[PDB]
């Protein structure tokens, strides 16, 4: 059953202390077996530690995005205020996440490429996601009226959504008109595949976390102005 | 019975409830004026009525059905004239009351203006108007349209004396042809009372 | 129990590349911290917000 | 009411702003001359960035343009159209996008001789320019309605309504700029015709419902 | 009255709230981001293509900002300027393109860096660069708007009211490019930037003048 | 000698003259209101008297120099409110009042939104403000300055009785210390006909 009603800022705040203490725990579980325990790479050595603070950020960027799809998907075809909410608390987020991704990819590659930024599909994929997040959240943020940012805002981002996956392998096939391809696909080794499992896991909870308390924030800033607001 | 209805329609903006459970039914002939001041919710009433916005509770129904499944035998017989004239500036009168004509234009659009008193301003661009002739430009239709549902939100906002002299008598003898008029304005109508059905948003 | 580096911040902290892998954990950790503290103050200040209306 | 009146209507409005619709056309003039001016008498070099600034060129002059695509309606009579007109949301806003289309990505082809000759392009360069802004013009139309019916209401001519809809044409940039490229080398290219017209299929379907959305969203 | 409460409004005209003020770095590093996808991901062949590319975006920015300048204040309050505020009205367009600088301006010199290394010039560059941004971007305000306040105020005004915008910034771009052609290739370029100087002293002291004559007119 | 002495004033549009040969000097404590029909010279001839436009063939005397000649003993002591309210439509109805007054104390500007009518929506944005809120956006500017002369064109198009009685309280205590109100109306004036000095387009 689904009442939603400003209950939800209860229900949001029961669930935040118990996530941010497990999303804690998971990712210094997560950062102390890799950065220290984890074994290294044969070709670049320690700059391959860095896979614990990129690869969740970029997986996680696609993942925030796809789960704000899916929240002003419900709240278009439905017509529902809070899913509409959703996209402007998990936008920043993403937007932050994607930010995460393109420098900590940045600083991966200068140890081989040599500059701080080389076009790569990796690192321009995490550009234009950026630039949907930016504009996602622009967008929010020039409405003076309430309740038409987020219905604005879901049609921003399910047009988006809709052209992600174009945009994403135009750039992959860009990549490989131009410089013929890219260096060559990353491996994984098996003993140090469970520290990037926890990383990821632990970037979920942390992103739950971040969005469960900018969702109680929203929710308030919504309502300000109603009697059950009397706390 | 029942051409057009209001089924507990329910606006709230912000900390102000503008109305809350109004249920009024319009049959033919009914002239009916909407009531307030400055405040109240008219034009949102009025946008609730035309389908332009959608209530937050209950629904308008037109002839027994809601207005988003009717809603291309609904716009056949409608009549918006807003607070905001909706006619294209840098064009001149006549073709911009040549677009809302059906058929038989351009001898009909003609002789429209001349009962709007725009006489001899048909091929003037309406920017180059006045204030009140420019309305005068979108209240023209009053006289080409076949629509049996006008509503119409301040139609004498820059009208002189004579002007709501001639709209005051021209949806006057609309509404025995079996028409609807839903009226908002402030000026006083020049009519009796009985001929005015005043409806308030309690 | 069994580190990939043999000794302290005489071994860690460098490991051929200390400036481009600290770079990454300073500048990770740097916004996240920023949205932790954004949405706690932000809350907190809606919270104040709140009553002083009520004046 | 009906589609082509309403075509016909939003080209006389159009034809009648004039200085505002010219101005597109000076800035793609602009950008396309001032590159040949920045690099010297080389030619090597110029057969290889042609396509690139045509294209940005071509993007940026529709950015301009599509300011006015809904601006001068939301004052006056941006409904009189969701409100009457029995003819759905969807056509209104299709023939919108079409006159739109006929002042904006028509006048860019009808330069396209002026401009193979400026850079010194071959017939052929000339051709499969021709065929990219042919098919790729309606697609920057098509995609830009959403954005400039989402921020009609903002009231803001300039960076926001850049920062929605410029994102949305990069697949059309890349693969217009790879057909153009492709026929410097004289290789034929009906491999990237086809997806840009799978692409103006794509976007002339789903970009009227789209704008139509968005306009009853702005309108409220 | 009060000039500064002039400029702090046109600014509260813009920015309403602290996240609405990076929209013109976004706005510009999408401009910028453009070209690469289309040029190519060549890093040397960018050098050479730095100056076009960030003059073409300022110029862009420009023209979007421009039509928020006068076109905007036309249908409500352009007057209550002429008729109100005792100090002159060149005073008041000496505001406005302040203000129009500060939105515009000022976004590409803070984000100076960062677009230097995306392209790939070096230090000598990026001074020359933020010395042409800083010199030459204010006038961008100032000779366009004459042009910009005939044509978005002046009704029944034909194509030649908009041979004074866009044409009418060629001599900037081309002395402005020019230079950083010049810095990328490592030569004097103070004779170009003595030149950048004299039109800034040339076009502040009569633009608004100018401008102010051209509002008075258009008024009537 | 006196305010505002128009001087055989002749404008012309298009080939009609709308008026040729007006002859009037106000001097303090004049209530005057220009008649004519929905179409006469008006608007044009306020626009004249305020200096946005020149005379087609004529000149206009403030305290005996020409409006160009002073343009600045004149616009300290002008307040025109035409058609158009004159308000930024994106800002709220508190720092778009603020802009208006002489230094925006907050004290005096809140108590004139709270003078008009407009109470409680001092932080509402304007865009907001339903149609003659907008409205009373623009005319609670007659409780804030200190102008002696007032060109209002139109300030009764969207508001209610009570606005307008309030309105005409505020202009008639206003005209009866030193003030002059140039008023353009088609709703007849609810004061003694002697206090109001009508002047016609001839
Ligand atoms: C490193 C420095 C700090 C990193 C940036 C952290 C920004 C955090 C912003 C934040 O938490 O606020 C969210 C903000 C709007 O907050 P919200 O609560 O929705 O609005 C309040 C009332 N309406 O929403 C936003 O504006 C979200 C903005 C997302 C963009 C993030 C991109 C980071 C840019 C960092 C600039 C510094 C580095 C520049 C380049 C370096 C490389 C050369
Ligand atoms: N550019 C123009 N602006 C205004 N009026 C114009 C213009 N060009 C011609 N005119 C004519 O000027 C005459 C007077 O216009 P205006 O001064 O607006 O009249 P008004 O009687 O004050 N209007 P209103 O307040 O609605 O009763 C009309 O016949 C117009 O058509
Ligand atoms: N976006 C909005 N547009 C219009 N009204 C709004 C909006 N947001 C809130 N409101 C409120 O809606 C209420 C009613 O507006 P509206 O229906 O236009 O009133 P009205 O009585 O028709 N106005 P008027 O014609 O001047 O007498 C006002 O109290 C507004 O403050
Ligand atoms: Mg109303
Ligand atoms: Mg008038």
């Amino acid at each position: 059953q689904l009442a939603i009603p400003p209950r939800l800022y209860q229900i949001c705040g029961w669930f935040i202390p118990w996530l941010a203490i497990a999303s804690v725990v998971v990712l210094t579980v997560g950062w102390i077996w890799g950065f220290g325990f984890a074994p290294a790479d044969y070709q670049q050595g320690n700059s391959y530690r860095i896979i614990y603070l990129h690869v969740p950020a970029a997986i996680w960027s696609m993942g925030i995005y796809a789960s704000m799809a899916v929240a002003a998907f419900i709240g278009l075809v439905w017509q529902m205020k809070m899913a509409n909410l959703a996209v402007a608390a998990m936008a920043p987020i993403g937007a932050v996440f994607t930010f995460i991704a393109l420098v900590t990819g940045s600083a991966w590659g200068k140890p081989m490429w040599g500059t701080w930024w080389v076009w790569d599909a990796r690192l321009t994929s995490e550009l234009v996601l950026l630039f949907l997040y930016v504009g996602v959240i622009a967008l929010w943020h020039a409405f003076d009226d309430r309740r038409l940012a987020g219905r604005a805002a879901g049609i921003l981002v399910l047009i988006g959504v809709v052209n992600l996956p174009i945009i994403h392998y135009s750039v992959e096939w860009w990549n490989t008109l131009h410089q013929g391809s890219t260096r060559m696909q990353q491996s994984i080794d098996p003993a140090m595949r469970s520290p990037l499992r926890w990383s990821i896991f632990g970037f979920l909870l942390l992103s739950a976390t971040l969005t469960l308390m900018r969702m109680r924030n929203l929710i308030l800033l919504m309502e300000k102005r109603r009697p059950w607001v009397s706390e | 019975m029942g051409m057009l209805e209001a089924r507990e329609l329910l606006c709230e903006r912000d900390e102000r409830t503008l109305f809350s459970g109004l249920s009024f039914t319009l049959n033919a002939g009914e002239w009916v004026q909407i009531t307030g001041s400055n405040g109240a919710g008219k034009t949102t009433l009025l946008r609730l009525l035309t389908g332009l916005s959608r209530p937050d509770a209950g629904e308008v129904l037109w002839q027994g059905q809601p207005l988003h499944q009717v809603r291309d035998s609904y716009h056949q017989n409608l009549l918006w004239i807003g607070h905001q004239p909706g006619i294209k500036t840098r064009l001149t009168a006549l073709e911009n009351l040549h677009f809302y004509h059906r058929d038989g234009d351009t001898a009909q659009c003609l002789e429209a203006l001349a009962q709007a008193g725009l006489a001899g301003f048909e091929d003037i661009p309406v920017n180059q108007l006045s204030a009140g002739q420019q309305r005068r430009v979108a209240l023209a239709r009053l006289w080409l349209t076949r629509a049996t549902l006008w509503i119409l939100d301040e139609p004498f906002t820059a009208i002189d004396v004579n002007g709501v002299d001639r709209l005051t008598q021209r949806m006057a003898q609309h509404t025995e042809q079996g028409g609807i008029v839903i009226l908002t304005t402030h000026q006083p109508l020049n009519v009796a009372e009985s001929k005015i059905r005043r409806i308030s948003l309690t | 129990m069994t580190p990939a580096f043999a000794s302290w911040n005489e071994f860690f902290a460098m490991g051929g590349y200390a400036f481009f892998v600290w770079l990454a954990v300073v500048m990770t950790v740097i916004p996240l911290v920023v949205l932790v503290v954004h949405s706690v103050m932000q809350h907190r200040a809606i919270l104040r917000g709140v009553a002083q209306q009520r004046a | 009411m009906m589609f082509w009146r309403i075509f016909r209507l939003e080209l006389r409005v159009a034809f009648r702003h004039s200085a505002e619709i010219a101005n597109p056309l000076w800035f793609f003039l602009i950008v396309i001359t001032l590159f040949p001016l920045s690099i010297g008498p080389e030619p090597q070099l110029l057969a290889r960035i042609a396509p690139g600034i045509i294209w940005v060129a071509a993007l940026l002059s529709s950015l301009l343009a599509l300011e006015r695509l809904f601006r001068d309606d939301l004052q006056d009579g941006s409904l009189e159209q969701l409100m009457l007109l029995p003819l759905p949301l969807p056509a209104v806003v299709l023939a919108k996008v079409m006159a739109h289309w006929m002042v904006t990505g028509l006048p860019l082809l009808i330069l396209s001789p002026l401009v193979a000759m400026l850079l010194g392009m071959d017939v052929y360069g000339w051709q499969v320019m021709a065929l990219t802004l042919l098919l790729g013009t309606p697609t920057l139309g098509f995609l830009g309605a959403p954005g400039v019916a989402l921020t009609v209401g903002l009231k803001r001519g300039g960076v926001l309504l850049s920062i929605l809809v410029l994102p949305l044409t990069i697949p059309l940039l890349i693969f217009a700029t790879a057909a153009m490229d492709a026929a410097s080398m004289h290789l034929p290219v009906d491999g990237y015709l086809a997806i840009l017209g799978a692409l103006l299929a794509g976007t002339a379907t789903l970009s009227p419902f789209a704008t139509a959305a968005a306009l009853r969203i702005s309108i409220q």
